[PDB]
């Protein structure tokens, strides 16, 4: 439950807002004629729970939830790295609606080296 | 018998599904631009008697660059 | 992104200097907040003196030093650095008197400051100075003076200024407060700089939680309210 | 560093 | 010239020294900086914004003098700008002790841009990344000069360097007949920087210096307030 | 190795395009942002020919950008888009798009159904307010 | 890779830095100097010859070192000033101790070997810089030096370095005078010369730069001929030019 | 020096007056004074000598006769500047009399030495007069190659925001004869409108009225009132902008007798400007016939006198308007004058087996003849 994550009133309000929003009524983006909004962002201290939070919206919508540790798809060989992330829109478009979870982005969002660009393509695929 | 060759969508070959639904009048401005790659990725499918016309094979490439969004 | 960065000495491809770059995100290491905000005739410096110890000798514990009988400095950022560009201050003004005549301009002082830190970026002898360091001073011809020299050696003169790790909202605060403007009454900057310090942290700010510096037109001499007086203060912006 | 690899068949 | 890139004394294998590059390109991301010479004397410009309204515009000047009749205008690192003017001021003041007449604007470019290339001839020493517009009026001639983190001191009759510095140039060679005068340079000279600057043009947010026969003079707020008045 | 097999994939690019085997009727459209890092033989007319540049929309294009994002909007008739259109700032397509579809969601979030003028104005600081961190010393 | 310190020796027994450096020579301007008896001459190329760029100096490629010596330069740009501003004070310590003109000779080797001192301590970046020198003196008369970045210089009849150095030293060669080298023909070559090693036609006499150093009445004018007589120069040359197409 | 302002002065108070004779007069009793002159002086001066010259409403046909006299004594003088100046200023002239034929022959006599010339501030303007005169001869395709050679040398001069204006309300008014897309037309309207705006010139409302005219004709008749009050627009607001208005609405309740009463309650304020003219006429002659469609939808059999009424038109111009309907193919029916009644039907497809037929017999008519070849080989 929303309520388990604590002392996040706000932010979890907020999150509940882009998030759960344009999977359950929709109604209201269409409405308005905005295309519903797709994407949350959460930066925190470690451990503080940024994928509790992203846990429980999954739990109160009941969508399908995929959790990619954003590190770790970074592998070493060429190509792998973008192919990782192509896999899991990939997978999502089969299994609808699902929370894509990445964890730490910083890894791969955010030069001259074969290694250095393919943090740049891996970026682009994204 | 020789049963019908297959290469729907082995490369993401766009479905009668998969249409972006993106009217031309809906991408704003862009009168210039719309109409260079209009005239070398549309209308010699269409339109390839004109090209012949003149003596010049249509363009076969477009390479659309410039600052993102 | 991080960069060739590994030296101070060597930029990044499209013109940024990664090392100095860090040495603002090791400012915020200090984990506390000092806001300056200028009044009509006063600028008031708060800081968070959080004391995570019963042992702690809560006298030694301040962020506030007296650089000059008439500019007051509050760093925010590593103690030790901080301390070591407090005292290489306090040289830079007193050489500055000694050498024409008169008591160092609050203004130069952040700029000698700044000076001092830039050549730090430059030749790739001494690591750079991890903190920002505040000067409040009541300057005759231009009223009471704030300046924020930072790491890479940028100084301004700021209406009002903070620096600490809630920066962005701390300064949208104040952006938000300096705007509808107001008589800036001692009372008022005093408050402002309370109240600023305060809705970003979201604490009450017991009377021994902070250290509020305050330099006045009237009586151009730094001085640090007695905790008697802050509580005096904050019981005022309750009411 | 970025290593491309080859790849064998086991029958 | 992939692993040359940091080392400014080591030849890349094509004969370059990126890092002096990477240096202009901290020049090329800076404050936009306008110069105009109007056969009346030479006008210079630069946008000076602050990141909110908590700062006091007044604070810092980019537009500055040297001497009575040279000032500066920097789009770079700004630091890096204060440590080049003292050296500057101390040279052109080094001239005036030593030989009592006015440093004439080409020899203190000649040696504000030795002091940059001083930096850059070592290791353990980052070059200025700030290119400077010199601005002068001797011998009863306009001069407008460029000196560059790589130590090249041009003769430009009107650039600008900072963001969107291609444009400016282009605006320029359009609305730049060599035979203004200096009220009507003033007056192009904006404009230029117009081209760029993200905002209205407060008074508080343009900064312009004119280097006229008389000398050099970072132009109150008023006055620019005046001839920003007039040009929107 | 690893340039090698990107280096390996312009040229297989390179061979199909224009190569021993000419193929009929197969268009090409390519994009790229930089425009200058690309290599010399994949834009010589012949593989790549019209090279179009799509520029920052000048004060006319925004015009004509806002008034397609927004006309299937619900528009209230005291915003005046002729407002923020004239506005200096540089901005590009998906801040246009930006500065107007975060602009409903404040509408939304408020519960009102029709875009004021207000929340364009506090749209319009957002999407362009994007130096935020700078670090003030690179200026 | 051993290209990593000016003073690393690479296993073939090559520096490679000043490999990197001399051959760096060729991104610069192009600077040359003819065969002439009773005189010598520098041509130069204004690279960058934008509109805005107001000329203030007039003689951006030759400096004038002492009363008779001329240098120009092809190379970097910052450390043609400190060299041309060593060679200067080179030339002038040698007339202040011997109250006699430096020999022209005698400041090739005083920079060479500046600009070798370099190619042998650590920690200093080998001069980037080739440069031209003409003048006279009373030991040899009209003389022509060509210094390396490597600091190896060497006399010569006729020379150019930098951009298409190898097209214009060639054919300096392929109509190479031998003694017949009045100043005249040594005119009409050089700007003959830039006309295909610079690519843009026309030679445009803003363009070029020529300076000549003479021996009038023992004073040693150094000149740099402005545009009016390069005008006539060029149309000189011009003239000449249609008259050989009557081949055809 | 002392002697050039003064006669700038003489002219203004005198076009105030009104004196051709003396300011012609003036004009060539000045033109000793020009030669005493400096060129650049003279020339912005007998520009305002001519533009205010030219300025006068006494049209007694000196204008272009004078203009041929200040042609010809530039030529004798030698003052290419001035002389190339009155040649731009004789084209406008032309344009603005009618005189189209004469206005395109003399600009493009001045677009051949202007184009390898200098003064690209000229071609630019004279580039223009070309365009705008080819719109009117009719020859759009035409203009749009002469405005984009104005807007291939616009975007290397200063263009100044006058300029900028005209090049743009052209470029508006060749976007509209185009009738192919409005969107465009009707953003360089708002760019020609804000350009004009500035500068407070009196043709920043034909940018304004034109604007308006792209948001009706695109099936928006509700945008207008917006505008017409706008912000930019109040200071404007007046007659003209109230006559897009009436119409606006006319297009918006569809009403042809509505839309018509528009048309003559307001006469020279849209059947004076051929732009909202010939574009205006173009949609009542349209707004008819989807109306005519409209009410014609349900019966299938219906007196011309009736659907006269629903239109509330003449029976003549419903007469015709369906006549040219039916022929042209747009709904499928025949207008019987005998009862006076309009036979609406279906049209039945081509039955393509029949076609089909046809052609095979053709070509069994060519291999029939082919089979007479090889029966000559018996
Ligand atoms: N603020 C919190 N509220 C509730 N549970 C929390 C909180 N912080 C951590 N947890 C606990 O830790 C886990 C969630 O931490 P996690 O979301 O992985 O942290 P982060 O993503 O910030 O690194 C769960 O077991 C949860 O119960």
């Amino acid at each position: 439950s929303y309520s388990e994550i604590g002392g996040l009133s706000e932010q979890i309000r907020e999150l509940r807002e882009v998030i759960e929003l344009p999977l359950t009524n929709p109604e209201l983006f269409q409405r308005v004629g905005i295309i519903p909004p797709k994407g949350c962002l959460l930066y925190g201290p470690p451990g503080t729970g940024k994928t509790l939070l992203a846990r429980a919206v999954a739990s109160q919508l009941d969508c399908n939830f995929l959790k990619v540790v954003s590190s770790s798809i970074v592998d070493k060989y060429i190509g792998e790295s973008a192919r990782l992330i192509r896999e899991m829109f990939n997978y999502a478009r089969d299994h609808q609606p699902c929370i894509i979870f990445m964890d730490e982005i910083d890894a791969i969002g955010g030069e001259g080296t074969s290694a250095d660009r393919e943090i740049q393509r891996t970026l682009m695929e994204l | 018998d020789v049963l019908p060759p297959e290469a729907d969508s082995s490369i993401m070959m766009l479905t009668s599904d998969q249409k972006p639904d993106v009217m031309y009048a809906d991408i704003g401005g862009m009168d210039i631009q719309k109409q260079e790659v209009r005239e070398a990725v549309e209308l010699p499918l269409t339109h390839f008697e004109l090209y012949k016309q003149i003596g010049i094979d249509p363009p076969r490439g477009v390479l659309m660059y410039g600052p993102p969004g | 992104s991080a960069g060739f960065d590994r030296h101070i000495t060597i930029f990044s491809p499209e013109g940024r200097l990664y090392q100095v770059e860090y040495a603002f995100k090791a400012i915020n290491q200090g984990g506390l907040t000092s806001v300056a905000v200028r009044g009509k005739d006063c600028a008031v410096i708060v800081t968070q003196k959080k004391v995570p110890d019963k042992l702690l000798d809560s006298s030694t514990v301040t962020h506030l030093f007296k650089i000059t009988e008439n500019i007051g400095c509050v760093m925010t950022g590593m103690t030790a650095d901080s301390r070591s560009q407090v005292q290489r201050a306090r040289y830079e003004a007193a050489n500055w008197k000694y050498k024409y005549g008169y008591e160092i301009p609050v203004d130069m002082l952040c700029k000698r400051i700044a000076d001092i830190s830039q050549v730090y970026t430059q030749n790739a002898e001494m690591r750079p100075l991890g903190c920002c360091m505040i000067l409040i001073g009541i300057d005759e011809e231009q009223g009471p003076q704030v300046y924020k020299c930072d790491p890479a050696g940028y100084y301004c003169g700021f209406k009002a200024t903070a620096a600490g790790v809630k920066q962005t909202e701390s300064t949208s605060f104040l952006e938000k407060k300096v705007k509808k403007k107001f008589d800036w009454t001692f009372e008022q900057t005093v408050e402002t700089a309370i109240t600023c310090l305060s809705t970003v942290l979201s604490i009450d700010f017991k009377p021994s939680e902070i250290e509020v510096g305050v330099v006045t037109v009237e009586n151009p001499k730094f001085r640090i309210l007695t905790e008697a007086e802050i509580d005096a203060h904050l019981v005022a912006l309750a009411e | 560093a970025x290593x491309x690899x080859x790849x064998x068949x086991x029958x | 010239e992939r692993g040359y890139s940091f080392s400014l004394t080591t030849f890349s294998p094509s004969g370059k020294l990126v890092q002096i590059e990477y240096a202009l390109a901290a020049v090329a991301g800076g404050a936009p900086s306008v110069g105009i010479k109007a056969a009346n004397g030479v006008v210079l410009a630069t946008e000076k914004k602050q990141k909110s309204i908590l700062y006091d515009e007044r604070s810092v000047h980019k537009v500055e003098p040297i001497t009575k009749h040279i000032g500066l205008v920097y789009s770079g690192m700004g630091p890096d700008y204060r440590v080049l003017v003292h050296r500057a001021r101390k040279l052109a003041q080094q001239y005036y002790l030593v030989y009592q007449e006015p440093i004439p604007t080409a020899q203190l470019v000649q040696r504000v841009a030795s002091v940059m290339q001083e930096y850059t001839q070592s290791g353990g020493v980052r070059p200025f990344g700030v290119s400077l517009l010199i601005c002068g009026w001797n011998e009863g001639r306009p001069y407008l000069f460029q000196s560059d983190p790589s130590g090249a001191y041009f003769a430009w009759k009107a650039t600008a360097m900072g963001k969107n510095y291609v444009n400016g140039k282009t605006f320029l060679e359009k609305r730049y007949n060599e035979d203004l005068e200096l009220e009507d340079a003033i007056h192009t000279a904006i404009l230029t920087l117009k081209e760029s600057f993200e905002g209205q043009m407060t008074e508080d947010n343009i900064e312009v210096g004119i280097c006229n026969e008389a000398g050099f003079r970072r132009l109150t707020p008023t006055e620019v307030k005046d001839y920003l008045a007039a040009i929107a | 190795g690893a340039d090698r097999e990107v280096q390996r994939i312009l040229l297989e690019l390179l061979n199909q395009m224009d190569g021993f085997d000419q193929n009929v009727n197969v268009k090409v459209i390519m994009a790229t942002n930089r425009a200058d890092t690309l290599d010399p033989a994949l834009l010589r007319p012949g593989r790549l020919d019209r090279k179009i540049e799509f520029p920052l929309p000048d004060r006319r294009q925004k015009r004509l950008i806002f008034s397609t994002i927004t006309s299937k909007m619900n528009l209230s008739e005291e915003v005046d888009l002729e407002d923020y259109v004239a506005r200096p700032d540089k901005i590009s397509g998906a801040d246009i798009n930006s500065i107007c579809q975060e602009s409903g969601m404040l509408a939304v979030r408020e519960n009102r159904y029709i875009v004021l003028a207000k929340d364009f104005e506090k749209a319009y600081k957002t999407v362009i307010k994007k130096d935020e961190q700078e670090h003030e010393f690179y200026k | 890779r051993y290209d990593s310190r000016t003073t690393i020796f690479s296993p073939e027994g090559r520096l490679y830095q000043v490999e990197y450096a001399m051959e760096a020579i060729g991104h610069a301007g192009t600077c040359l100097g003819i065969l002439a008896n009773d005189g010598v001459l520098l041509a130069a190329e204004r690279r960058n010859i934008h509109k805005l760029l107001d000329e203030v100096f007039f003689s951006e490629k030759i400096y004038k070192l002492n009363e008779d010596m001329a240098c120009s330069v092809a190379g970097i740009t910052s450390d043609a000033n400190v060299l041309t501003n060593e060679l200067r004070l080179i030339a002038q310590r040698y007339l202040l101790q011997y109250q006699e003109p430096i020999p022209c000779e005698q400041l090739v080797t005083a920079l060479c070997d500046i600009k070798q001192a370099y190619t042998q301590f650590g920690g200093k970046r080998p001069f980037g810089v080739s440069l031209l020198y003409i003048g006279w003196d009373k030991h040899y008369g009209f003389q022509l030096y060509q210094s390396d970045p490597s600091g190896n210089y060497g006399g010569w009849k006729a020379t150019c370095i930098g951009n298409n150095s190898a097209a214009a030293v060639s054919m300096l060669k392929q109509d190479y005078k031998e003694g017949e080298m009045t100043l005249k023909s040594a005119l009409a070559l050089a700007i003959k010369v830039l006309n295909k090693t610079m690519d843009v036609s026309k030679l445009s006499a803003e363009k070029v730069e020529i300076a000549t150093l003479t021996r009038e009445n023992g004073k040693t004018v150094i000149r740099v001929l402005k545009q009016k007589e390069v005008e006539q120069l060029i149309k000189k040359h011009e003239e000449e030019e249609a008259k050989a197409e009557r081949e055809k | 020096q002392v002697k050039e302002q003064s006669i700038l002065e003489l002219g203004s108070l005198l076009a105030k007056t009104g004196q051709a004779a003396e300011l012609g007069g003036l004009l060539k009793y000045v033109r000793p004074f020009l030669n005493s002159i400096s060129k650049a002086k003279a020339a912005r001066l007998v520009r305002s000598l001519l533009d205010l010259f030219l300025d006068m409403e006494a049209a007694t046909g000196q204008e272009v006769e004078l203009c041929l006299e200040c042609i010809e004594w530039a030529k004798s003088e030698k003052r290419t500047f001035l002389r190339q100046a009155l040649e731009a200023r004789l084209v406008s002239l032309y344009f603005d009399t009618k005189r189209y034929q004469e206005a395109l022959h003399l600009g493009s006599q001045l677009l051949r030495e202007l184009k390898k010339m200098d003064d690209k501030a000229l071609l630019v303007e004279v580039q223009l007069l070309e365009s705008k005169t080819y719109h009117a001869l009719s020859n759009l395709p035409k203009a749009r190659a002469a405005l984009t050679s104005a807007r291939t040398t616009a975007n290397a001069i200063y263009c100044p925001p006058k300029l900028q204006a005209t090049l743009d309300m052209q470029s508006g008014i060749i976007h509209a004869a185009e009738e192919k897309d409005w969107k465009t037309a009707y953003s360089y309207f708002y760019e020609a409108f804000e350009g004009y705006d500035s500068i407070d010139s009196p043709k920043a409302i034909t940018s304004l009225k034109y604007m308006l005219l792209c948001k009706i004709m695109l099936n928006t008749p509700e945008d207008v009132q917006a505008l017409v009050s706008g912000k930019l627009a109040l200071r404007y607001a007046g007659r003209q902008t109230e006559a897009l208005k009436c119409v606006a609405q006319a297009s918006k309740n569809r009403s042809l007798a509505d839309f018509e009463k528009a048309l003559t309650d307001y006469r020279a304020e849209l059947r004076d400007d051929p732009i909202i003219s010939t574009h205006l006429a173009k949609l009542y002659d349209n707004l008819l016939e989807q109306n005519l469609i409209r009410v014609i939808e349900p019966f299938s059999r219906v007196q011309i006198e009736h659907i006269s009424s629903l239109i509330k038109l003449s029976k003549a111009d419903v007469e015709r308007k369906l006549s040219q309907m039916i022929l042209d193919k747009k709904f499928h029916g025949i207008l019987d004058q005998g009862e006076g009644v309009l036979i609406i039907f279906d049209e039945p497809p081509v039955d393509k087996t029949y076609e089909a037929a046809l052609e095979t017999i053709q070509n069994m008519s060519k291999v029939v003849d082919s089979l007479y070849n090889k029966a000559k080989k018996l």
